């Protein structure tokens, strides 16, 4: 076995060594030159209220209008943003629900929690309501993200060490992803839908291919459980962010963490990150109640979204970039623009 | 004499009562439990008696006989709507220390709202119907007998279950602490347990108990704010 | 990456001396509380020992008590075990551990298997 | 507003009604964490209660006219961080401890330091249960388990003078029942600052009184809650 | 486990021999990318207020 | 999904019938529900809407004071009690199924009528210009409409909804707010305008598609429909 062991060191040995060749420059001195972000300014246009215990995550729609939000009392509620309205409202079996995708049709709405199991809501039924679509069991863990790839295809990241890509009309996994040690909190896709970052409770981001169930490649640097992660608007970057008070910035092509996004007067946990359009404006969620918003090529913040009253779980900027909603453990989720 | 202490004594209540209502409003982060609302709602009642009273005693010069009847009118109901919130507060206890469970029935704060400011609604209306010559002499009740029907008795009924509750408060408070001074002092000046010294001040027995009627009954408004305002860690951290 | 590589141990006389050094990279070691965790043969994993985040607030398992004593050095980021009198009982795999997270002293899960943050091992054996 | 804008207002407005009824329902239920080890009967605590009165399992008993959730994790791994968090809510925290074994009883003792000073976990009162009390009294009069191995602060110790030796009970057992216990209260009582409270209950496996233990544990924990809500306490 | 220790070493393997442009240029892949779409980003440009659509 | 209608026959005028449609297929709670009623060798005209969970009654002008809509969420019944029936009231009432939210599909579902036959300004006017088109299969047509008033609400949503009346069937939508489309309808149907005047085209015109295709107008409260435009054979 030591044999294996010592061989798997050297192996460490030569990526360590081929990542110090490859960083000739750093994105710090890179931009450098560029004009600063400034002060970004940003307040609260819609509280929306009307959970019941603290509100665990959320997903926006891709029409920007609607976003589904997953809460402790077993309620996914779908939101309209711009007038504050209840589209729907989905009792749940359990009420320990710890994520909820939007599906990229508007068709189906995920939850998944402690009870193990990817309930797929139908939402838009000739009888009118949302009923189960799909009860996708096979997890021995709590499911901590899911994602619809492209309304029949679903990855799930679990508490078993593994994510998995579901078929929702048989309720089978096509492909496993395995290979993370420990928890796996965050998965995010990238904007062609053939690749997926997910991080971990082992201080590493694992990018995977979905298409053939295996890691290309595996992102170290942080040093704490990463409860955060979303790709870059490209699709070839990817921010993540963890227990450690850090926010570090990964690229798929070259492997470093080219920016760390870390002040002194931070000492809390990241919960949710997630970009802008442009990826110019990290938007961070932490433990401090608060939300940093950070330049991610200058590491400044460029100003605080300080309006929640318990750790801000959830944090999703549309897919045009244009409205921020954070949800956190108070109950309320708050439009930032 | 107390004439006086009175007249700073109300503009010190109602100046620092109005700090307590647009900090309570504004930050939302301070009114989620249920004794913040009636809080709220006592403070409410509180300014306006203050105002109207403060009203009363300068703009009683005008000889109107409606308005004298008005005036007359707002003091007795904005009387009369704080000593129920005061009750109601003492009410609100005995559902959360005494019966602690199953006490969440929906529009919570709105049926204490119809029993705050509506049950003394009904009361000074029928009075008001019987004969409204009393409350137009400063204009205050004429009439005497309803002083102590309407005025006096209905504050012995509110002034019995707020001191029972406010045993209640010292018997579990004991029973944690066997098993400070500003947490007791706070449900004096809440519960118009300070309000007894009247029963000693309208009687000719002391000038001593008859000032103590006028510096703490009076600075009630005052004592709500340095004793669930000001003296509260999450309002303190807010105001910044 | 986080990387516990804890040295020492070996085959003592019962009654000897053993210190047990941990070499941590890929983090900085003032911030986190550190642990040590044995497991025995066959019977799972024990916690033994935590120091602080400059100590002062170092705690022991029972059967250790007064005989084993922890100390960090937070300038080479080393964490040590100094093993006074060894009864063979004590025989088992001692693991340099780490406390979750950052900036806390709450230590979930440092004796769960398959920890993240725990090294890989250092043979202590007693005969 | 449109005409279909008003009827999806309206919308809002029985989703709110059907939300305020829930809200009867979820405020009037108490949610309980039963995290408890292997060896202790938690799966007794379980089954002795519903008698009288998948991930997650969901035991509901009813005392007195209220409503009493209790939660315990099946599949889940032994990792206990992240999915921690999710009960930061619950009313009240069961601890079932093997009390009768001594090897195991230290890592309950860590177990139980983690949930009580964990950054979310606090706020949240522990009713602690101390099982297997019957096979102690049993293992103490036979006198094969030194506890004073384990423990080398149970030859300087003496059983306190506030203790309720239950009668028929022999002095060894007493003092070996109250250590487990300030064992279990000196974590609690150095850290919480009277934040959350612990509720020290010494337990059968077969007792019959561990729902009346919870009610009246949980009647003083929103009876403690409520007077920090006019900063009582 | 002889199992996993297997895997650890065949993942590295196929880790080890994948190709790495230089960070410079990764660096400035991301720059142009945020300098080409700044006018698609609105929390970055503040939008008139007509435009925003939760004013 | 299933709008089965009760009641309806030979009534006296000045009398009184009171007219159900029973739903066996679709949640009957979460839908806002209408009666439109047809003319014999006229158009449609629409004379009720209640709301899911009763809270706004809206009438049409003519039968305003005269008629009352009820709704029996429990036996998923709705009602439609009429007095002082005069003799325009002779129509085939349709029982008419409505969601209103973001997205949603209003008038989606219609029932399949009852015959009646009694015995011898703010209205937005719909005009359509379209009495009749002669058609052939596989040519691209299109159905005209306009408005008396700008149906471009300021959220962006034009709401006109389009209506296919088979000869022996009931109405089915087939685009609603302007040009969304319903779930079963082909592909073929789409729908244009710019806020006044209206566009419906048929690209690929079928034989299935023959019958009186009718315009809407859900801006205003009182609803209007078009004259109807025959797709003859
Ligand atoms: C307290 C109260 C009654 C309550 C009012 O809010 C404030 C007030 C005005 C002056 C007080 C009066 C009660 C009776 C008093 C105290 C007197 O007898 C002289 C001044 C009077």
């Amino acid at each position: 076995l030591d044999q294996l062991r010592q061989e798997a060191e050297q192996l460490k040995n030569q990526i360590r060594d081929a990542r110090k060749a490859c960083a000739d420059a750093t994105l710090s001195q890179i931009t450098n030159n560029i004009d600063p972000v400034g002060r970004i300014q940003m307040r609260t246009r819609r509280t929306l209220r009307g959970h019941l215990a603290k509100i665990y995550a959320m997903h926006w729609g891709t029409d920007s209008r609607l976003l589904v939000s997953a809460s402790q009392d077993g309620k996914l509620i779908i939101w309209d943003s711009y007038t504050t309205n209840k589209v729907h409202a989905i009792p749940l079996r359990s009420s320990w629900v710890m994520t909820c995708a939007y599906a990229p049709s508007g068709n189906y709405v995920a939850c998944g929690g402690l009870d193990n199991i990817c309930s797929i809501y139908n939402l838009k039924t000739r009888e009118g309501n949302v009923r189960v679509s799909r009860e996708l069991a096979g997890h021995t863990g709590y499911l901590s993200c899911c994602r619809f790839l492209d309304d029949n295809q679903i990855v799930t990241s679990s508490g078993d060490t593994t994510c998995a890509l579901w078929d929702i009309e048989t309720g089978q996994q096509t492909t496993t992803f395995t290979g993370h040690t420990g928890d796996v909190m965050s998965l995010s896709l990238a904007p062609d839908t053939r690749l997926f970052v997910s991080g971990a409770c082992d201080a590493s981001a694992k990018l995977w291919d979905v298409r053939e169930g295996m890691c290309r490649q595996t992102f170290t640097g942080h040093e704490s459980d990463i409860n955060a992660i979303c790709f870059f608007p490209n699709g070839n970057a990817f921010a993540t962010g963890s227990d450690d008070a850090t926010c570090r910035l990964f690229d798929l092509r070259a492997d470093q963490e080219l920016m760390t996004y870390s002040h002194d007067n931070i000492i809390c946990g990241i919960t949710s990150v997630s970009f802008s359009k442009s990826g110019r404006l990290l938007l961070a969620g932490y433990d401090d109640f608060n939300c940093n918003v950070w330049d991610a090529l200058k590491a400044d913040r460029a100003g605080v979204l300080a309006g929640h009253d318990n750790r801000v779980s959830c944090l999703g900027v549309t897919d045009d970039g244009m409205a921020v909603a954070t949800g956190s453990w108070d109950s309320f989720l708050k439009i930032w623009n | 004499a107390l004439t006086f202490i009175t007249y700073i004594g109300c503009g010190l209540s109602s100046i620092f009562l109005s700090v307590t209502l647009v900090t309570y409003i504004a930050f939302e982060k301070i009114r989620r439990d249920y004794p913040s609302k009636i809080l709220i709602q006592l403070c409410a009642a509180l300014l306006l008696l203050n105002l109207i009273f403060l009203l009363d005693s300068w703009i009683a010069l005008y000889n109107t006989r409606g308005f004298c009847i008005a005036v007359a009118v707002f003091l007795h109901y904005f009387l009369l709507v704080s000593f129920t919130w005061m009750g109601l507060e003492a009410f609100h206890m005995y559902l959360a220390l005494v019966k602690v469970f199953n006490t969440y029935i929906r529009k919570y704060i709105l049926k204490f709202c119809i029993v705050g400011w509506g049950i003394p609604a009904v009361v000074v209306s029928i009075v008001l119907t019987i004969s409204p010559d009393n409350y137009g002499i400063f204009c205050w009740i004429n009439s005497n007998v309803v002083f102590y029907i309407t005025v006096v008795g209905y504050f012995c009924v509110i002034f019995l279950l707020n001191v029972s509750m406010f045993i209640v408060v010292l018997v579990q408070l004991c029973r944690i602490k066997k098993k400070d001074l500003r947490s007791i002092a706070g449900l004096t000046f809440l519960l118009g347990i300070t309000w007894g010294f009247a029963f000693f001040a309208w009687g000719p027995v002391n000038v001593t108990f008859m000032y103590l009627f006028a510096i703490f009954n009076t600075l009630q408004g005052f004592f709500i704010f340095i004793f669930y305002c000001a003296a509260k860690e999450n309002v303190r951290k807010q105001w910044r | 990456q986080v990387q516990l590589q804890e040295s020492g141990g070996g085959l003592v006389q019962p009654g000897g001396s053993l210190r047990l050094s941990c070499a941590a990279s890929g983090f900085t070691f003032s911030n986190y509380k550190m642990n040590w965790v044995r497991q025995a043969p066959g019977k799972g994993l024990e916690w033994v020992s935590d120091i602080s985040q400059s100590g002062a607030s170092i705690s022991y398992t029972g059967s250790v008590k007064g005989r084993f004593t922890i100390s960090r050095d937070n300038a080479k980021n080393t964490l040590y075990l100094q093993m006074n009198s060894l009864k063979p009982e004590d025989t088992a795999v001692y693991y340099c551990a780490r406390c979750p997270a950052p900036f806390t002293r709450d230590c979930f899960d440092v004796t769960s298997t398959t920890y993240a943050y725990r090294g890989q091992g250092t043979q202590v054996t007693v005969s | 507003l449109s005409a279909e804008d008003k009827a999806a207002v309206e919308r809002s407005k029985m989703i709110e009604k059907q939300l305020q009824k829930d809200k009867q329902v979820y405020r009037a239920t108490h949610r309980l964490l039963l995290l408890g080890a292997d060896n202790s009967g938690k799966s007794t605590i379980v089954k002795q209660m519903r008698i009288y009165h998948s991930g997650i399992f969901e035991t509901k008993f009813q005392v007195d006219k209220v409503n009493f959730h209790m939660f315990d994790v099946g599949a889940q791994r032994d990792e206990r961080r992240k999915w921690i968090q999710c009960f930061n809510d619950v009313t009240a925290i069961i601890f079932v401890v093997d009390s009768s074994d001594y090897n195991r009883l230290q890592e309950a003792l860590n177990d139980f330091k983690s949930i009580w000073n964990n950054r979310w976990l606090r706020t949240i009162s522990v009713i602690l249960f101390l099982n297997k009390q019957d096979l102690l009294a049993e293992k103490v009069l036979a006198g094969k388990s030194k506890i004073e191995d384990y423990f080398p602060e149970f030859a300087r110790y003496t059983t306190p003078e506030d203790a309720t030796p239950e009668p028929g009970e022999d002095p060894r057992v007493t003092r070996a029942k109250y250590f487990i216990r300030d064992e279990f209260l000196r974590i609690s009582t150095a850290s919480g600052d009277g934040r959350h409270y612990c509720y020290p209950h010494f337990t059968c496996s077969v007792d019959t009184e561990n729902a009346r233990r919870i009610f009246n544990d949980c009647r003083d924990i929103i009876q403690r809650m409520h007077l920090r809500q006019y900063e009582l306490l | 486990s002889i199992a996993q220790a297997r895997k650890l070493v065949e993942q590295l393997k196929m880790e080890a021999n994948i190709d790495r442009i230089k960070v410079s240029k990764a660096a400035a892949d991301l720059m142009a990318y945020c300098e080409a779409h700044a006018k698609e980003d609105p929390l970055l440009t503040p939008v008139p207020a007509s435009e925003n659509p939760f004013r | 999904v299933q709008l089965v209608e009760s009641g309806g026959g030979l009534v006296q005028p000045g009398g009184s019938r009171k007219l159900s449609c029973s739903a066996s297929g679709f949640a009957f709670s979460s839908f806002g529900m209408h009666w439109v009623r047809q003319a014999p060798e006229k158009g449609l005209e629409w004379v009720a809407y209640i709301s899911s969970g009763s809270g706004t009654i809206y009438y049409a002008d003519t039968v305003k004071g005269r008629f009352t809509i009820s709704r029996d969420d429990p036996k998923n019944t709705l009602f439609l009690q009429m007095t002082s029936l005069r003799s325009e009231d002779t129509a085939m009432y349709y029982c008419v199924r409505s969601i209103y939210y973001y997205g949603s599909s209003p008038f989606d579902f219609w029932g399949q009528g009852t015959t009646l036959t009694v015995s011898s300004s703010s209205d937005i006017v719909m005009t359509q210009a379209t009495s009749s088109v002669p058609v052939t299969p596989g040519e691209s047509v299109s159905i005209s409409c306009r408005s008396s008033k700008s149906l471009l609400h300021s959220n962006g949503n034009t709401y006109l909804y389009w209506f296919l009346q088979r000869p022996g069937q009931s109405p089915q939508l087939l685009i609603y707010r302007m040009s969304n489309l319903a779930s079963g309808v082909p592909d073929r149907f789409s729908g244009s305008g710019s806020g006044t005047a209206f566009t419906l085209t048929i690209s690929r015109l079928e034989a299935e598609d023959v019958g009186v295709y009718y315009c809407m107008q859900h801006l205003e409260y009182p609803l209007t429909f078009g004259a109807g435009t025959k797709l003859e054979l």
